[PDB]
């Protein structure tokens, strides 16, 4: 354990995120026990993890991890518990991790953070059902949206548009937002009213398609332009809690699932590998930058796996 | 002053962040009892076998703390009422695990949400844990004034906020809540957490909860202001809910995080304590009928029982009631007398029914102001009192007063009277029978004798609420009718109710009554337009009487005789609370019955739909003659 890093890492690993250069960003929360706190930490070597004594850097978060994102090469922005959104800095060495700042403007849990193509911003969500635009360099709120009658599920920034992103809720909308627009939200998806959604991912190339997960276990392939549900398959028997495109030039999509396993889908959304290493939920998916084959998940059963993709 | 307590949905060590809610001068924390993102699998393996713990240990606080200190939360992924078959069965199980801790923890109350309006399934999964052992701890429902949907910025496009008039539409979370509690028939132990927003709805959609059981007022930081000098404070409207609030002594909530930062969270608190304190404090009565609230009791019966020492005591502790009396009779001797005759004319003044003597003494004090002469006789049958009349007589008032130990019926007067004075009046007027005690005595009143009072008028005006039909449901009792207690009025401070309609004469009586034949059975009926939605529970009464002239005394609202503390209201419960719209009738019909053995009351509403009759044959309640 390098300085300032716990001797012990929380048990429930919440978020696993490859830098450009293959290193591995962890978030992990306590969520049970007598002290429910969350902790960062930063694997040079990815086959280490999660062995706190094998680590880079590390450190203890006040509160519980809901959601992570890399901002840059040595940002961590973080969704909290306690109702912030904080901004953890890396070390010129990178060997330890100190906060940059920490604001208390949520009044529920932080359930969900992304950073705007720009690099300068992110919009987190929450429970409080609002969703907030931040400046990052002057650490203050911009906007805050009400938009959403319940707790916020997922906000994905565009890839290419700093001023676009998607965010759904348990009021079961899926919001298109553009903030030039003066009414900047426009609500989204299929024909029918169906199943809460649950999880959010643009295509990195076409950035006027992405996938939904609802609660059902269902995956969904949507054209903001032709405004209808395109392709769906029932990919899980659990909702739906992540979707991760490779970085492939025709890239592969990993779906994970409180039902405990992954799936990578193809295009199509047909079903290609599917893995049950996991024996809790499985919380996140990174693939390797260095090694597009390898596929990085996490769970709360505290396994950091690597997956081979053919 | 104020109990209040902090909301938080975020507890890394529940020791500190006690402490830290205490230092800041909470009395209580409210907390999840499980980590509120820790979803739980009971059915599907693998995640089913997830090795404990489930939560945080029962030893990190002191019994003491976990009954005083602590109110519990469920959590937020918990949805019974999910259309999803799997998280339906998950949430049930989860629902019932946080229950059956909070309980096993001996919380004092655990909150829930209503959040939305099917709560049918979460509805039969709290009633099966009450009809899990009989316990006593509250279930605090968290409702919106405000539903967050009408609550939204207008900020998406293609879906505006329709800002069109709706009166049922923005009671709608008042619905939710009615729905729930009637789902789980009315359990006491099933109360409202209100939440307030920034936007305060309209005044009749405040006016839905005038007679529902609020427990707590969560206030979000968000709603608070800021004044030039940084602190938080609230608009002129929210500080009126507040007062309000106050009056139904419910605790407040602070929710949310702190948003004015170089201040504390007890500046928030600091506020509330300031308008607690700053509130106009209560006038003679208020404190007098402060210990009384919406507390039931049995209407008197002194003609049937004789009233206990005490009794008569609070009776004498109303001296407004007999400086009006006093003056009834000052006016009456000077309108009967004039001074060329006050020498040669002494009034023969009989007090029908004279306690422990206050009336007769306020006979003596207006006789010596009228400068006129007076002869008392003091009837009365209670003979525990008689002992003090006695006692008056033979060391005071000397044989200016002959006591006599009699009922006013029976008695065979030495002679007719000037004037009767009797104070037989219950809350209802002439539920305490003084029309037949008046009747039997008027054969000795000379013919043209004066009556104080001479008419006595009932008034009824229908009533909403929750609270006070609960508590008669309560008074079920072995070995008589199981809805007796339906069929029978109490006095009562009427507190946390709504009046939905003006009060309305119901029956009237006069004395002397000159009628050829007297009959004091009565058939009324009334109709009450009512201007909200509501649920009508029962019939607040009220009456007034003219003691002589213009002098008069009434528990009447509009009309409520000043810094008079003697005679709360009276209730006429219905067996089944009747949903009223606004714009309808309620029409309710009241009956005054009797034998030679008992009088009693009979009562239906026969709009917008009909009751049972209550009371038919003085069957569960009946007065003595
Ligand atoms: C001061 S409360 C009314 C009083 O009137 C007395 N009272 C009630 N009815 C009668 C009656 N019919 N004859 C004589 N006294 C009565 C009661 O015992 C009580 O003290
Ligand atoms: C003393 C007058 N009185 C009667 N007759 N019944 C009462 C109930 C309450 C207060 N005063 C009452």
């Amino acid at each position: 354990l390098p300085p300032n890093a716990p001797a012990c890492m929380e048990r429930q690993l919440e978020a696993a995120r490859y830098r450009s250069d293959g290193a591995l960003l962890l978030g992990a929360s306590s969520l049970s026990g007598r002290c429910w706190a969350g902790s960062l930490w930063l694997f040079k070597d990815p086959c280490a993890a999660p062995n706190e004594g094998f680590c880079s850097a590390g450190v203890q978060t006040e509160a519980g991890v809901a959601d992570l994102t890399w901002v840059g090469e040595r940002g961590i922005l973080v969704a909290s518990d306690s109702g912030a959104v904080e901004l953890w800095e890396l070390d010129e060495n990178e060997t330890l991790i100190v906060s940059k700042f920490c604001k208390y403007e949520h009044d529920d849990i932080v359930s969900t953070v992304s950073v705007l193509s720009s690099g300068t911003q992110a919009v987190s969500g929450s429970k409080d059902i609002c969703i907030k635009v931040w400046d990052l360099a002057q650490q203050v709120v911009l906007s805050s949206y009400r938009a959403h009658a319940a707790q916020v599920t997922c906000v994905a920034a565009s890839p290419h548009k700093d001023s676009v992103f998607l965010s759904c809720s348990e009021d079961n909308r899926i919001l298109l937002w553009d903030t030039r627009c003066p009414k900047p939200a426009s609500q989204i998806g299929c024909s029918a009213p169906g199943y809460l959604p649950t999880s959010l991912a643009w295509h990195p190339q076409q950035s006027e398609v992405f996938v939904f997960g609802d609660e059902n276990g269902t995956v969904s392939l949507v054209d903001t332009k032709s405004t209808s549900c395109v392709l769906s398959s029932a990919v899980h028997s659990q909702c739906v809690t992540g979707l991760v495109f490779s970085p492939h030039s025709v890239p592969f999509l990993a779906s994970l699932s409180e039902d405990c396993s992954l799936a990578v889908l193809d295009s199509s959304l047909s079903e290609l590998f599917r893995s049950q290493a996991h024996r809790d939920f499985v919380r996140d998916a990174t693939w390797s930058p260095l090694n597009h084959s390898l596929l990085t998940t996490v769970g709360w059963d505290h396994q950091v796996v690597h997956h081979v993709v053919p | 002053r104020v109990s209040s307590g902090r909301d938080l949905n975020c507890v890394p060590e529940i020791a500190d962040t006690l402490g830290a809610v205490a230092k800041q001068g909470f009395d209580f924390l409210c907390m999840p009892v499980f980590h509120p993102r820790f979803k739980r699998e009971f059915i599907q393996e693998p995640a089913k076998n997830r090795p404990g713990p489930q939560t945080r240990s029962d030893l990190l606080l002191s019994g003491r703390d976990w009954n005083t200190l602590i109110v519990g939360k469920l959590s937020p992924w918990i949805r019974p009422d999910s259309k999803v078959e799997k998280i339906r069965r998950n949430s049930e199980a989860a629902m019932l695990q946080e229950l059956n801790f909070g309980a096993y923890l001996g919380l004092p109350a655990f909150l829930l949400p209503l959040n939305q309006e099917d709560n049918t399934n979460l509805a039969r999964v709290l009633t099966n844990h009450i009809h899990t052992g009989h316990h006593s701890s509250m279930f605090w429902m968290r409702v919106p004034l405000v539903a967050p949907e009408d609550l939204r910025d207008d900020i998406i496009e293609n879906a505006p906020t329709t800002h069109t008039e709706e009166y049922s539409g923005e009671e709608k979370t008042w619905m939710w809540w009615h729905n729930f509690r009637t789902l789980c028939d009315y359990s006491k132990r099933i109360a409202v957490a209100l939440e307030i927003g920034a936007d305060l709805p309209s005044n009749h959609v405040i006016d839905r909860w005038l007679g529902e059981p609020i427990k707590a007022a969560i206030l979000p930081t968000s709603i608070f202001l800021t004044n030039k000098k940084g602190f938080p404070v609230l608009s002129k409207m929210h500080q009126r809910l507040i007062f309000r609030l106050l009056k139904l002594e419910v605790q407040f909530i602070i929710t949310g995080t702190n948003h004015h930062s170089e201040k504390e969270f007890c500046s928030y608190l600091q506020y509330l304590e300031y308008l607690s304190q700053n509130r106009p404090p209560p006038n003679a009565y208020e404190l007098f009928a402060k210990g009384y609230e919406d507390y039931l009791q049995s209407p008197l019966q002194p003609l049937m029982d004789n009233l206990e020492s005490q009794t008569y005591e609070v009776f004498e502790k109303d001296p407004i009631k007999y400086s009006q009396y006093q003056q009834a009779i000052y006016k009456c001797l000077l309108d009967r007398v004039p001074e060329e005759e006050k020498d040669t004319n002494v009034q023969v003044l009989m007090v029908l029914g004279a306690g422990r003597g206050p009336l007769v003494n306020a006979s003596l004090r207006a006789a010596k102001q009228a400068d006129r002469r007076i002869k008392l006789y003091a009837v009365e049958k209670n003979p525990n009192a008689v002992v003090t009349l006695e006692n008056w007589q033979f060391e005071e008032w000397g044989s200016q007063v002959t006591v006599v130990s009699s009922d006013m019926r029976e008695w065979v007067a030495p002679e007719k009277a000037d004037i009767i004075v009797s104070e037989l009046l219950g809350s209802f007027a002439d539920n305490e029978l003084s029309p037949e005690c008046l009747d039997g005595a008027q054969h000795f009143l000379k013919d043209d004798g004066v009556s104080i009072p001479g008419e006595y008028t009932s008034f009824l005006a229908p009533i909403s609420s929750s609270k006070l039909y609960n508590e008669v449901r309560a008074c079920r009792e072995k070995d008589r009718d199981p809805e007796a207690q339906f069929e029978m009025p109490y006095v009562v401070r009427l507190h946390n109710f709504h009046q939905l309609s003006a009060p309305q004469p119901c029956f009237t009586f006069s004395h002397p009554n000159r009628d050829p034949m007297i009959d004091n059975n009565r058939y009324c009926t009334l109709e009450f337009p009512v201007e909200v939605n509501t649920v009508l529970h029962g019939f607040a009464g009220y009456f007034e009487t003219v003691l002589y002239q213009d002098i008069t005394l009434s528990i009447r609202p509009e009309t409520h005789s000043p810094g008079m503390f003697s005679w709360f209201p009276i209730l006429f419960p219905i067996k089944q609370p009747i949903t009223v719209r606004e714009g309808q009738t309620i029409c309710v019909r009241f009956w005054r019955c009797s034998n030679s053995k008992k009088v009693w009351y009979e009562w239906a509403v026969t709009a917008p739909v009909c009751s049972a009759i209550h009371n038919p044959t003085g069957r569960s309640y009946t007065i003595g003659l």
